[PDB]
């Protein structure tokens, strides 16, 4: 909900 | 007696830890030097970001993490990632001096450091009984890398969502853990582990708890605040 960075890094 | 699958799911995460944790800790020395009030908060805040990169890395090796929603996946590291960080430091802690020894002087830690990371003693003190009780344990390393991966896929965090196949995906782990204890660990060591190690995982939820408090209390001040990282504050809330 708005974790660009650890969204990035689970890419 | 340890199906095929099993012993797959344990070199996976054997492999998966041996990529995310360097026993040599030169990359310490990428982070911002330690002084020895609030005088290491810079270098564990640092030290913290490092270790919540190297936990997602070894989270997505997880075998059925992937699977997940994302949304999922973010509830999961937000939640588990102090827990994790303070379990895969037991391989740098000692019991020689109750300290976490991480290859030098300028980076061995103990109470009076964590203490000068804005820390009081009731989160120390259970913090290092933990540190010494998992070491009691004595785990192989196979039963290490398990527990970090039963921990991290959880299905009552915070925030689940499709907590039915969080829950079968940590239930697969659970066997895998239970059945190399009966198999490979031989007794005494064997006796009540895996409720041993269930125990530390509510050990852990005691300490997530307690460190989010003194988080909290500590990142509530702009000036504190300010010296964490970006990664830090994003996934331990801002
Ligand atoms: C930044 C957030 C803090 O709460 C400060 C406001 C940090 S202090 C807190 C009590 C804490 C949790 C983990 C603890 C510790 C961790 C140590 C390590 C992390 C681990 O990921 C490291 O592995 C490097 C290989 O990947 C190494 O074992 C040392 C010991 C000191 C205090 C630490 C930083």
């Amino acid at each position: 909900k708005n974790h660009p960075m650890l969204m990035n890094l689970l890419k | 007696k340890l199906s095929e699958e099993q012993q797959h799911i344990i070199a996976i995460l054997l492999d998966a830890h041996h990529k995310t944790y360097d026993p040599t800790y030169a990359d310490f020395r990428d982070f911002r030097p330690p002084v020895r009030p609030l005088s290491m908060l810079p270098h564990l805040a640092d030290l913290v970001s490092y270790s919540i990169q190297k936990v997602i890395g070894f989270a997505k090796m997880i075998p059925g993490f992937r699977d997940l929603t994302s949304d999922d996946q973010i509830v999961l590291l937000k939640s588990s990632a102090i827990e994790v960080i303070m379990l895969r430091s037991n391989q740098s802690f000692t019991m020689d001096d109750m300290s976490w020894d991480c290859g030098s002087q300028d980076y061995k830690y103990d109470v009076t450091d964590v203490s000068k990371a804005g820390h009081t003693l009731e989160l120390i003190e259970p913090l290092i009984k933990f540190q010494v009780g998992l070491k009691k344990l004595n785990l192989h390393e196979e039963e290490h890398v398990l527990l970090m991966a039963i921990c991290i896929v959880s299905p009552d965090r915070p925030g689940v969502q499709d907590a039915k196949l969080v829950e079968a995906i940590q239930d697969r782990l659970s066997n895998t853990l239970q059945t190399y204890i009966r198999c490979r660990h031989p007794p005494p060591g064997s006796h009540q582990l895996y409720a041993k190690m269930i125990q530390k995982l509510a050990d852990l939820r005691s300490l997530n708890e307690e460190h989010s408090k003194q988080y909290r209390s500590l990142s509530f001040q702009p000036e504190n605040s300010m010296k964490l990282t970006p990664l830090v504050l994003e996934v331990f809330g801002n």
